[PDB]
RNA sequence: GGCUCAAACUAGGAGCCGAAGCUGCGGAUUUGAAACUUGUUUUCAAGUGGUAGGGGAGCGUUGUGUAAGCCUGUGAAGGU
RNA sequence: UGAAAUAGAACCUGAAACCGUGUGCGUACAAGCAGUAGGAGCCUCAAUUUAUUGGGGUGACUGCGUACCUUUUGUAUAAU
């Protein structure tokens, strides 16, 4: 009872040549260069689902920043005033609202500095 | 309309005759055919004797005016190799590829 | 032994076992087989008695899915197979001898 | 008119007939959900602000459909070590669709 | 009594062997759970 | 980079940033405990980094029976 | 002619490496395992009462990021 190993060879192959399109060179073309590649993008994709949220806390925390100086208040300042306003608003709704509507968040501002 | 012509088997290497096929693809037949007439390269006999064969097939079996037609793509691709021995040195070998090539070439308004 | 008790007792229990008083074939015929077969409405059988008479055996080994065998010499993995069974009431009795 | 809502953890600001996608709700197709905890409502010129919530104001949202998310490869592997890992996710998401902003 | 098609050992009745250096999932990639270079590591290793 | 009543040091005070830690939301799974009780259902508790290694559960391929079956020139296998 | 001629004799199918041609986007002030998480612009299909969404192609710019295996106390290793 012989065995061929064509058939799941070239669709096992296939896969992972198919998850390497795009790349450049031997990457999207040969496999044994292909695979690391897709492994290496796996991993990629892995440690970057952590670091996203970092990243766009980081971005929300920076535009809250230049909202609260624009109407003259520092960022360790306006949290604190949120937080003793018990006003639960996360960081992304805040740097929304600081982006596209000023005077919101120039009322939010008021309620921070009268907390403060 | 595009009237093919093939001269598969050309013994001469594919990447030489790209340098010809490239200076005569998109030209008007008269000026391909000065260039290849006029060229001082190998590849050129090879791609003017297709040109040739192409504008007759296109003059005979299509019934097409000659003085508007085009070299509307040319490409040349590898045929088969001839694998020879090079004796070297000490008693050791080398394989020599004599390489052939396919030359297609089609011509339209 | 128990594994032939246990296939002829679920053939019973799913009512793939024919009880027959005898089969007899007349003349060695296999059209004569099939008119048997017609009125006990078994187009395919496994047929197991006393004896095999060779007539019988001439008309029964052409048809597709008809099989005689004797009573001592019989297979498990053939009256499973087999979708339905006539066997004989003194073959029975040889096989609860034997069993 | 926009008001900022909570649901699965996370907050949203949302106008009225807005599609918005949400952590799994155990809510049926079609049902009327309200929630009265929602943290500001601007009507435009006059904003309101919740400390931390704005009484006596509620939103009304449908639940359009239950999907699963968009399948997510998610590869482990430790070089030289003799360790490969592979899964596939979907996370569970629900359409929302606000009818109504009261504020 | 019941088909050819539909007869089964039973739970605990068969256990399926295994196959040494059959990749890493299988849990015996690499050495078939032989360990690392020794003696008894090699192909014709005993315990005398 | 640049920094001198510092953006250095010493002694304090208040804010904030800060991890895959904790919390919030959704989902999977191991063991154990309760009950329609061999996944029949719902829950609760503690867990779920991993090399050598041990234990458990499966996928795919070739062939045999199932199979004189079923599919198939109104298109099988293979390839893309 | 043949049902079929990229079944034309190197002739059933016809993969990959490798090498051409064509169309779309990007690329000549910018430094590194070449990806990944975002992301403008452009092109192309579908909707939609008409530049707004969905699918596909490319990827200006920003963050992070020194292959795999083996053997080792320990490897991007300039150890195999």
């Amino acid at each position: 009872a012989r065995v061929k190993r064509g058939v799941q060879a070239n669709r096992r192959h296939k896969k992972i040549l198919k998850r390497a399109k795009g790349y450049y060179g031997a990457r999207s073309r040969v496999y044994r260069v292909a695979v690391q590649a897709v492994t290496k993008a796996g991993q990629y994709a892995y440690r970057d689902r952590r670091n996203k949220k970092r990243t766009f806390r980081r971005l929300w925390i920076a535009r809250i920043n230049a909202g609260a100086r624009l109407n003259g208040l520092s960022y360790s300042r306006f949290i604190n005033g949120m937080k003793k306003a018990n006003i639960t608003i996360d960081r992304r709704v805040l740097a929304d609202i600081a982006m596209h509507d000023a005077a919101t968040f120039g009322a939010l501002v008021e309620k921070a500095k009268a907390e403060l | 309309m595009e009237v093919t012509a093939k001269l598969r088997g050309a013994a001469i290497s594919a990447q030489k005759v790209r340098l010809v096929a490239d200076e005569v693809r998109g030209k008007s037949i008269e000026r391909a055919l000065d260039i290849l007439t006029y060229s001082n390269k190998k590849g050129a006999v090879f791609v003017k004797k297709c040109l040739n064969s192409a504008i007759a097939n296109a003059e005979h079996n299509h019934g097409l005016d000659i003085d508007g037609l085009k070299v509307a793509t040319i490409y040349v691709d590898e045929g088969i190799t001839l694998k020879r021995i090079l004796p070297r040195a000490k008693g050791r070998a080398d394989r020599i590829s004599k390489r052939t090539c396919h030359i297609t070439i089609k011509v339209g308004e | 032994r128990g594994a032939m008790q246990c296939i002829l007792a679920e053939l019973i229990r799913q009512e793939r076992l024919i009880l027959v008083e005898e089969l007899t074939i007349s003349a060695p015929k296999t059209k004569e087989l099939i008119a048997k077969l017609s009125e006990l409405n078994a187009p395919r059988a496994l047929i197991i008695t006393k004896e095999v008479d060779e007539n019988l055996y001439l008309a029964a080994r052409n048809i597709p899915h008809v099989n005689v065998l004797d009573t001592s010499e019989v297979d498990p993995v053939s009256l499973i197979a087999f979708d339905k069974v006539i066997m004989s009431v003194e073959a029975a009795k040889q096989f609860e001898e034997a069993l | 008119m926009y008001a900022v809502i909570k649901t699965g953890g996370k907050q949203h600001r949302v106008v009225v007939d807005e599609l918005l996608k949400v952590e799994l709700l155990k809510a049926e197709q079609g049902e009327t959900i309200t929630f009265n905890d929602v943290l500001m409502v601007v009507d435009g010129e006059t904003v309101k602000i919740g400390q931390p919530v704005v009484d006596g104001a509620s939103v009304e949202v449908e639940v359009i459909e239950h999907g699963r998310g968009e399948k997510i490869r998610i590869v482990k592997h430790n070089r030289r070590k003799h360790y490969h890992k592979e899964q596939g996710h979907r996370q569970w998401y629900t359409l929302l669709k606000i009818k109504a902003i009261n504020a | 009594g019941l088909r050819l098609n539909e007869l089964s050992p039973g739970v605990g009745a068969k256990k399926t062997a295994q196959r040494r250096g059959r990749g890493i999932g299988s849990g015996l990639g690499k050495t078939g759970g032989r360990g690392v270079k020794g003696q008894k590591s090699r192909s014709g290793s005993s315990i005398r």
